């Protein structure tokens, strides 16, 4: 579960300094470099978001994504909507928001 | 076969988008390779990327290509004089990815929160946003110019300049008069050096104040700009956004107006929010509010009424705080003290700028700050477009994605420095990928003091601009090119001369960005991205497809190496204008001589250069002859055009009021292909027209049939120099055996 290769390893604590307790507490793997590169970094098994409800729409896509872990930050958005639009032969654009609220998005024409 | 070059699928869980380029199967995107976290101040999306070749994610002081070893780039907008490792100016959330073989995608995250970009080697790149949402772009190419072009028809196709803001600019911070402002004019005239637009920065200001002028040293404002203007010349100067908040009640119009119409960015109980600037106590327009853009059109056209000013100079726009938030400082909050700091130089939000709590019309500071100075440049664009009824020409300090629709940049306060001249033709090259090729930095840099051998290089350098103009600080040495000694002056002026010369093809090249979202100024890998060996180069940058230019970066040096694509090379000093005369290249490393009065610049056989004649002003040079530079391959083949309009109005290519030309070279022939003619661009000359590769001295030159009035063929360069008397807007035919 931790054998990752050192180049693949993704931040588990890129919030803050973090212990090796801590770090495995978090359900993340605390393996020093040996010279950066994270010490503290998810496993495959870290708990992300899970596809739900995939259908498919004259644009593209849509579907539910729902995270039962909550992560270390604060304020988890738990249920969040996919859309994917096929706009063009060289352009794809797909947007993650939350279905339950606005909110900000950069204005643009 | 109609289809997409993409195809998409999807991880079920963990949840990842995953996009293959469908032509060869490539992995472009896959966001599987790390968790998705979406928190309300927290967002992460990952992905593998095709290859450790890299590009965009402004404004850094960085090479082109972007480190992949454990980097963090950080999107927030900060006065900082550029610096590596920092957090600039401006915020630019797209990449461009080089694939094995010279294919390329893009990707642009619409997202303005202030965020961290990672790259790792495996290779991997991890957005990390502090709000907002995902909203995600990926741009299929193939072609690195396509991947551009595509990213610009979303964010926008930069902005058509005026002809005249092509020109040189002459600024500093300490021309403390109109006698002395003058004299700047005066004295590049008498030196005879092309002087197209003078600046002021604060100088002109009463107490420091936008929409004023002192009664000092510039008591006479109206009558020197109205002179410029009476000999061909046009006047810019500097605006900052924060209005002095101190003054006493109703003598101080753009604060007292400003207030009456609420137009300022607010706090916590509804006053504005005041922070310190140069007048001392400011308020900080919001140019979200539709009121604060009908207040600002005002003061714009008010003040032109005064002051007939010809564009606006808009810094400090990050917005700038000489203090932390405001002077009542920031309240304890999240978006003051958010769960996740980006990598952000002084480690807050608040630092040199506002309260990230503070109010606007459209959202908080905190998700709308890295918008300030687009919305300003939207904001005084407009303005300018009201008052002056001509094409706006903004130069902006901050910026973001879709900036190049409205306004050109500089980057900032970089030291006179060999390193700055080195690093600004990344920074340039990185600008026009990003669709802003009205770019530039300060010429011979501004902090500190410029020494005579690195203001000469950076005036040869800078003279590849797309927005050339020398500015300098308050305390530094004099850096105007008539300042310097005889023999530096003559290499200043060589290199405006030359700029001068080639302004209807850099013209021609803001036509095809503003129509087709093409680069001006571009690395060589948007043009050979089959040739991997150019992958790493940035110290040499293209003219559009055809003009290479290979500057002195280092003091001491006699010669530069730099690298020349597969194919034929002229040197462009085999042109006349009022060592190797070719390098035959396979792709590799070549050797230049590169004396201090020289920059080596090489025309691509197959292009046709047009060229006008001299001027100190575009307002004479547009009057002049014009001339056409031919380099023939070895088959004897080239195509180059000619966009011309009247230089400044609105709404050219809407109204057609433009004549369009193509040259082309075949079979010992060059004629013009008509693709409009109208009324601008009909009385166009031609005079000259010089053919590049011409292996053997003709028996005859014909222009139309007749015997031309004179020529010259040099055996050693192999060039045919042919004098004619023809017009662009009607059919030609030259030859020769
Ligand atoms: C994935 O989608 C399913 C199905 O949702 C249904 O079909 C879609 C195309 C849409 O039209 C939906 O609006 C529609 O509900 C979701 O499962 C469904 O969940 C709902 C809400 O919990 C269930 O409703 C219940 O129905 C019973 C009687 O049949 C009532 O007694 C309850 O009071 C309540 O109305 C629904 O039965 C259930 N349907 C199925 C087939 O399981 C699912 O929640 C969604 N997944 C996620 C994560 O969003
Ligand atoms: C929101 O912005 C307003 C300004 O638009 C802030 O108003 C300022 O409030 C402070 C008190 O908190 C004032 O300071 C006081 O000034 C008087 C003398 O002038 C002095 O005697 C007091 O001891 C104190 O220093 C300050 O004058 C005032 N500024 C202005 C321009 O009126 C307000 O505090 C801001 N609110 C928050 C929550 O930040
Ligand atoms: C930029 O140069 C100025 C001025 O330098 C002096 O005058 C020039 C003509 C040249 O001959 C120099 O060698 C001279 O020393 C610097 O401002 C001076 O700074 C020194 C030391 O800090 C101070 O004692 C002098 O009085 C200043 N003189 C003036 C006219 O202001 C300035 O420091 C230089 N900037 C940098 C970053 O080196
Ligand atoms: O418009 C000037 C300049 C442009 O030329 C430049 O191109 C552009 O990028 C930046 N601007 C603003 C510079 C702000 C520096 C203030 O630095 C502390 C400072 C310096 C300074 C220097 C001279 C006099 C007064 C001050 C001052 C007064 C109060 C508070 C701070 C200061
Ligand atoms: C997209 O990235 C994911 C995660 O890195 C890849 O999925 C892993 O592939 C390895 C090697 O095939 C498997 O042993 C793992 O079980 C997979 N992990 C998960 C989380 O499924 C995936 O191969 C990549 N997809 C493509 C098309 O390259
Ligand atoms: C314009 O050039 C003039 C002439 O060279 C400059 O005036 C001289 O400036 C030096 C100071 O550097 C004085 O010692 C001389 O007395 C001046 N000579 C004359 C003939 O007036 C002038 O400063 C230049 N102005 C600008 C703004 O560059
Ligand atoms: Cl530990
Ligand atoms: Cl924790
Ligand atoms: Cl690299
Ligand atoms: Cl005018
Ligand atoms: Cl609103
Ligand atoms: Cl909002
Ligand atoms: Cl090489
Ligand atoms: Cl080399
Ligand atoms: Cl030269
Ligand atoms: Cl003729």
């Amino acid at each position: 579960q931790c054998d990752v290769p050192p180049n693949s390893r993704f931040d588990c604590a890129p919030d803050k300094a973090i212990t090796q307790e801590q770090c495995e507490a978090r359900g993340c793997c605390y393996i020093p470099a040996k010279q950066g590169q994270p010490w503290c970094f998810f496993p495959p098994s870290y708990p992300s978001y899970k596809l739900e409800n995939l259908s498919s729409s004259e644009m593209g896509y849509t579907a539910t994504l729902t995270r039962t872990t909550p992560t270390f930050f604060p304020k988890d958005i738990l249920t969040l909507r996919l859309d994917v639009m096929m706009e063009t032969e060289n352009r794809l654009h797909f947007t993650i928001k939350d279905p339950a609220n606005r909110r900000y998005e950069v204005p643009l024409e | 076969a109609p289809s997409p070059l993409y195809s998409v699928e999807f991880s079920e869980e963990p949840f990842g988008v995953i996009v293959h380029r469908q032509l060869d199967g490539r992995v472009l995107l896959n966001t599987t390779v790390a968790p998705l976290f979406f928190a309300d101040q927290f967002l992460q999306l990952s992905t593998s990327l095709p290859s450790q070749y890299i590009t965009g994610l402004a404004e850094h002081l960085s090479p082109l290509m972007l480190s992949t070893s454990w980097t963090r780039i950080t999107l927030w907008n900060r006065d900082l004089a550029p610096t590596p490792g920092a957090n600039l100016y401006g915020s630019h959330p797209f990449y461009l990815a080089l694939e094995d073989g010279g294919s390329a995608h893009g990707v642009f995250l619409l997202n303005s929160n202030a965020m961290d970009v990672v790259l790792q080697p495996s290779p991997a790149l991890s957005w990390r946003s502090t709000g907002g949402i995902l909203d995600v772009y990926i741009f299929l190419g193939p072609e690195p110019k396509s991947v551009v072009q595509q990213y610009l028809d979303v964010v926008g196709y930069p902005f058509m300049p005026p002809y005249w803001g092509l020109g040189f600019h002459l600024c500093r911070w300490g021309y403390s008069s109109t006698a002395i402002t003058r004299q700047v004019v005066e004295n590049m005239t008498r030196a005879h050096f092309p002087l197209d637009v003078q600046w002021n920065d604060l100088d002109y200001m009463d107490s420091r104040r936008d929409f004023t002028f002192n009664k000092d040293g510039f008591r006479d404002f109206p009558a020197m700009v109205q002179e410029l203007h009476q000999g061909g010349r046009r006047y810019m100067m500097i605006v900052d956004p924060a209005i002095s908040s101190s003054g006493p009640a109703g003598s101080y119009r753009p604060y007292d107006e400003g207030l009456r119409r609420g137009v300022f960015i607010t706090n916590e109980t509804g006053q504005p929010l005041i922070g310190k600037v140069w007048p001392g106590s400011t308020a900080f327009p919001d140019f979200t509010n539709p009121t604060a853009l009908a207040w600002w059109e005002d003061m714009v056209a008010e003040f032109h009424d005064q002051v007939p000013f010809d564009g606006m100079w808009i810094d400090m726009n990050e917005p700038s705080n000489f203090i932390r938030g405001s002077e009542d400082g920031c309240p304890n909050n999240e978006l003051e003290n958010p769960p996740y700091v980006p990598g952000v130089v002084g480690g807050t939000l608040q630092a040199a700028t506002i309260c990230a709590s503070s109010h606007q019309f459209l959202s908080t500071h905190y998700n709308l700050h890295n918008l300030y100075g687009l919305t300003e440049a939207i904001a005084s664009h407009r303005a300018l477009v009201k008052a002056r009824g001509t094409r706006p020409f903004v130069i902006s300090r901050s910026t973001f994605a879709g900036h190049g629709r409205y306004a050109g940049h500089w980057t900032g306060d970089v030291w006179s420095s060999w390193e700055q001249l080195a690093s600004s033709v990344p920074e340039i090259l990185q600008f026009n990928l990003l669709g802003v090729p009205l770019v530039g930095a300060d010429v011979c840099g501004f902090l500190g003091n410029t020494s005579e051998e690195l203001c000469v290089r950076w005036t040869q350098l800078g003279a590849f601009y797309p927005f050339m103009r020398n500015h300098n600080s308050l305390l530094s040495l004099p850096q105007e090119p008539y300042s310097f000694s005889e023999p530096a002056q003559q290499a200043m002026r060589k290199a405006l001369t030359l700029r001068y010369a080639l302004l209807p093809h850099l013209y021609t090249l803001f036509h095809q960005a503003h129509v087709a979202g093409e680069t001006v100024a571009r690395p060589l890998f948007l043009e050979f991205p089959k040739d991997s060996s150019t992958w790493t180069v940035d110290h040499q940058l293209l003219w559009g497809e055809a003009l290479l230019i290979t500057p002195v970066l280092q003091a001491g040096k006699a010669e530069v190496t730099g690298y020349f694509p597969l194919g034929t090379w002229y040197d462009l000093q085999t042109v006349p204008i009022e060592r190797e005369p070719a390098i035959h290249s396979e792709g590799q490393w070549v050797t230049l001589p590169a004396p201090l009065d020289t920059i080596n610049v090489h025309l691509r056989a197959g292009y046709i250069i047009p060229l006008q004649g001299p001027g100190l002003t575009t307002t004479e040079s547009r009057q002049q002859p014009m001339a056409l530079a031919v380099a023939l391959t070895k088959g004897g083949e080239a195509r180059g055009e000619l966009f011309w309009d009247d230089g400044e109005s609105l709404e050219v290519l809407e109204r057609g009021a433009y004549t369009q030309v193509i040259f082309l070279a075949r079979n010992n022939t060059i004629v013009n292909e008509l693709v409009r003619v109208t009324s601008e661009g009909a009385g166009l000359q031609l005079q000259k027209v010089t053919v590049l590769g011409v292996a053997t001295a003709p028996q005859q030159v014909l222009s139309n049939g007749v015997p031309v009035s004179n020529f010259t063929y040099s055996p050693d360069t192999k060039v045919l120099d042919i004098c004619v008397s023809l017009l662009m807007g009607e059919q030609f035919l030259v030859s020769w055996c």
